[PDB]
C-alpha cells in the first residue's frame, strides 16, 4: 500500500511513535503497513495493531452513537422537520465506521488468522474478528444484520473454545475475550441471561486461579475481572 | 455509566 | 472542492453536528465548503469555522510537540542512535499542519478578510490571520522564521488597531486578540515585557469598563480576562 | 501549566 516501501521495523517504530502523540489514525495506518509485510506478529505488535484500530473505531462509535440520538430525535412526533442532513451525516460516519471494520477484517482474513498457531496469537485474533462483527452488528439494520450477527458468535465462539482448551483462566487475554463475548450477548443478541451467567462463570473461575499468579499476573488478570464485575454490577 | 468492553 | 455540490445551510447544518458529534476534521471541512460558496460569514458562521481549525490544528500541535520532545531528547549526549525515524515523523505531522495553517490562511485571503467591513468580522479574522502565523511560527526553523514571525506580528497589530479605535475594552474579540498577541510576544518574539505589559493593560482597561455591562456580557468578558490573569500569574 | 489562549 502507501506503506509498501517504508521498512517493518521503521513502521513498528512509527506506530509506537503515533501511540505517543495519540495519533491513532497514523498508527493504525502504519500498524497496517507492518501486518501487509506478510511476517506473523509478536503479541507486542498484535497489541499495538488492537490498541490503533480500537481507538479509531471508539472514535467512530461514539460519534455514530451521538448522531444516531439526534436522528432518532427528529424522528419523534412534534419534532420539525429539517431535511435530509442528519441522516446523511449519520450515513457518511457509519459508511466510515463499517469501512474500519472491513480494513480490520480483511487483515486478519488475509492472512493474520490462517497462520496463527499459538493459542495466544489465534485466540486474540479471534476475539479481534468477533469484536468487529460486534461494531458492524451496533449498525446493521439491514437483511445482512443476522448475518453480521451470526460471524460475530461464531468467531467468539472459536476462540472461547481454544481459550477453554488451552489457556489458564486467569489469562487477560481470555477473560478479554469473555468479557466482550458476554457484552455481545447482551447488547447484540438480545441473551442478557447468557451475558451474565458468562461474566459470573468467568470471573469465579479466574478468582480460584489467582493463587498460582505472580504479583505482576495477579495485578493483570484482577484488572479484568473487575470490567467483568463492573458489568455484573450494572446488569444486576 | 456504560458496559466495560476491552 | 468536494463540497461544491452542497447547499450552504446544511454544510453549516453538518458543521453543528460534527461539533456535538466531535468531528472536527469533518466539521472544518464542511466550513471551508461553506466558506468557498463565497458569502460572506455571519458571527455565529465566523466561530464555527474558528472552533473547527483550532481543534484540529490544536490536535496537530499537540502531537508536533510530542514528537519534538523525543527528537530533541535523541540529540543528546549518551543517546542511542535509532535512525531517521523520529525526524521523519516529526515531519510528516509537521507538514500536515502547515498544511492546515496554509489552508486556513487561503481561505482569509480569498476572500474573507477583504470583504469584511465591520469591526467585529475585520478584527476576527485578522486575529485568525495572526494565530495561523504564529502556529506556522512555531515549527519554523529557516530561513522564512522572521518572515513568518512579521507576517503573525502584522496581522495582529492592524486587528489590534481596528479593536481600539472600534471596539469597547471589553469586547470578547478584543480581549482574547490581545490575550494571543501577548502570547506571541511572549513566546514567538522573545519579548515577555511586551507580553507582560500587554496583558496588564488589557486587563486594568476591561476591568474599569465592565460597569457598563449586563450579567451576560459581563460574564463573557470575565472568563477572558481570568485567561489573561492566568498568564499574569504564570509569567511573574 | 500551559499559557492560556483562545
Ligand atoms: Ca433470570
Ligand atoms: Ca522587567
Ligand atoms: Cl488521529
Ligand atoms: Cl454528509
Ligand atoms: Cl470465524
Ligand atoms: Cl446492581
Ligand atoms: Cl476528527
Ligand atoms: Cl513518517
Ligand atoms: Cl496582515
Ligand atoms: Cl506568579
Ligand atoms: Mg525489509
Ligand atoms: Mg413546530
Ligand atoms: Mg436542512
Ligand atoms: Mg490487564
Ligand atoms: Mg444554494
Ligand atoms: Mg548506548
Ligand atoms: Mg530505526
Ligand atoms: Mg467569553
Amino acid at each position: 500500500g502507501a506503506m509498501g516501501s517504508m521498512e517493518r521495523a521503521s513502521l513498528i517504530q512509527k506506530a509506537k511513535l503515533a501511540e505517543q502523540a495519540e495519533r491513532y489514525e497514523d498508527m493504525a495506518a502504519f500498524m497496517k503497513g507492518a501486518v501487509e509485510k506478510g511476517e506473523e506478529l509478536s503479541v507486542e505488535e498484535r497489541n499495538l495493531l488492537s490498541v490503533a484500530y480500537k481507538n479509531v473505531v471508539g472514535g467512530q462509535r461514539a460519534a455514530w452513537r451521538v448522531l444516531s440520538s439526534i436522528e432518532q430525535k427528529s424522528n419523534e412526533e412534534g419534532s420539525e422537520e429539517k431535511g435530509p442532513e442528519v441522516r446523511e451525516y449519520r450515513e457518511k460516519v457509519e459508511t466510515e465506521l463499517q469501512g474500519v471494520c472491513d480494513t480490520v477484517l480483511g487483515l486478519l482474513d488475509s492472512h493474520l488468522i490462517k497462520e496463527a498457531g499459538d493459542a495466544e496469537s489465534r485466540v486474540f485474533y479471534l476475539k479481534m474478528k468477533g469484536d468487529y462483527y460486534r461494531y458492524l452488528a451496533e449498525v446493521a439494520t439491514g437483511d445482512d444484520k443476522k448475518r453480521i450477527i451470526d460471524s460475530a458468535r461464531s468467531a467468539y465462539q472459536e476462540a472461547m473454545d481454544i481459550s477453554k482448551k488451552e489457556m489458564p483462566p486467569t489469562h487477560p487475554i481470555r477473560l478479554g475475550l469473555a468479557l466482550n463475548f458476554s457484552v455481545f450477548h447482551y447488547e447484540i443478541a438480545n441473551s442478557p441471561e447468557e451475558a451474565i451467567s458468562l461474566a459470573k462463570t468467568t470471573f469465579d473461575e479466574a478468582m480460584a486461579d489467582l493463587h498460582t499468579l505472580s504479583e505482576d499476573s495477579y495485578k493483570d488478570s484482577t484488572l479484568i475481572m473487575q470490567l467483568l464485575r463492573d458489568n455484573l454490577t450494572l446488569w444486576t | 455509566k456504560r458496559r466495560k468492553s476491552v
